[PDB]
């Protein structure tokens, strides 16, 4: 016979997940060299925009 | 001339001035003053320190003994400038040079008294700054509304002297 076995339910288990879950994300790559062509720009806007006040700072010293 | 090198002792020299040269007042003024009433001293003294530089030159060699009544008016003309800077102009000017000393002699971290003291002179002594070189389409650096460059601290007192001056209508 059988009493007290560990054994499984009637409808079975849940089905668990055993295939590959590495999915797809972040945006496509030339929104992030947009991105970075953008940021070094106005990086350079800026810097090269204090170079000729520090131009001009010296004229005055 | 290049600086000491390796080893280097001062020595100074109790000497007077012989009797030919006549006597002549000195400056006085330390480096940050002086670096606040430099243009004022420009705007005033521009024949006297180029005839200064000019028989220097013509001297060719000689200049140190062949200047000494140009220099004379040199000093004496920057000692009237700064004259009239302490008889009539001196909490502006001290605002200034104090803001000076706590930068580093940056003349960017002292807008806020350069401008008072700028408007005072100009309506006490009559003398201006003026940056020269320029072109008509360049805008003067100390004249800029909103610089790219500022002080870490903007000075205190500088800050609400500015303040009153623009609640009293002096700028
Ligand atoms: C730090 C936080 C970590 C977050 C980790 C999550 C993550 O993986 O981030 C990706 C996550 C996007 O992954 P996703 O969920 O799959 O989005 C799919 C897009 O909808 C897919 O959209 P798309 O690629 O097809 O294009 C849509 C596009 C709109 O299309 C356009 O109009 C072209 C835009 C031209 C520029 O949207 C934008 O351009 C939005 C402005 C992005 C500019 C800044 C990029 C940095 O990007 C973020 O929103 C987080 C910040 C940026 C990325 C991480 C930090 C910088 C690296
Ligand atoms: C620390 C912060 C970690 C940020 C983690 C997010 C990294 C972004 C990423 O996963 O790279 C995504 C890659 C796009 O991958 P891809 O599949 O080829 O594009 C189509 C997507 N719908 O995006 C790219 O191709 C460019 C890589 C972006 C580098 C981000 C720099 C930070
Ligand atoms: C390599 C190829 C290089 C070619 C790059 C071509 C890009 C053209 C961009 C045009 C933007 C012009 C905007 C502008 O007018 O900038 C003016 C600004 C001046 O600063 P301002 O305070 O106004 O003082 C001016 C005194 N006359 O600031 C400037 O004068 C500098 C503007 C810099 C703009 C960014 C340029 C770099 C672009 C990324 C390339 C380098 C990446 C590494």
């Amino acid at each position: 016979p059988s009493v007290g076995q560990d054994l499984p339910p009637v409808g079975g288990y849940e089905p668990v997940q055993w295939r590959r879950n590495l999915p797809a994300r972040g945006f496509r790559p030339l929104v992030y060299l947009a991105a970075l062509c953008g940021i070094c720009g106005y990086g350079f806007y800026r810097a090269l925009g204090g170079i000729q006040e520090r131009r001009e700072l010296k004229r005055e010293k | 001339p290049r600086e000491a090198a390796a080893h280097w002792v001062p020595f100074e020299d109790k000497a007077n001035m012989p009797d030919n040269v006549p006597d002549v007042v000195e400056v006085g003024a330390t480096s940050a003053p002086l670096l606040s009433a430099s243009y004022f001293i420009g705007a005033k003294c521009k024949p006297y320190n180029d005839d200064f530089m000019l028989c220097r030159e013509e001297s060719q060699g000689s200049g140190a003994i062949d200047c000494l009544k140009e220099g004379r008016r040199v000093t004496r003309c920057a000692v009237s400038v700064i004259e009239d800077i302490n008889k009539s102009c001196l909490d502006e000017f001290r605002l200034h040079w104090q803001c000076l000393e706590q930068n580093n002699h940056q003349l960017s971290g002292c807008r806020k008294a350069e401008a008072l003291l700028n408007k005072c002179v100009f309506t006490k002594l009559n003398l201006e700054k003026k940056i020269p070189g320029l072109r008509p389409d360049e805008e003067p650096v100390f004249l800029k509304k909103d610089p790219w460059i500022k002080p870490a601290v903007d000075d205190f007192k500088s800050v609400r002297a500015y303040a009153e001056a623009k609640k009293n209508g002096t700028l």
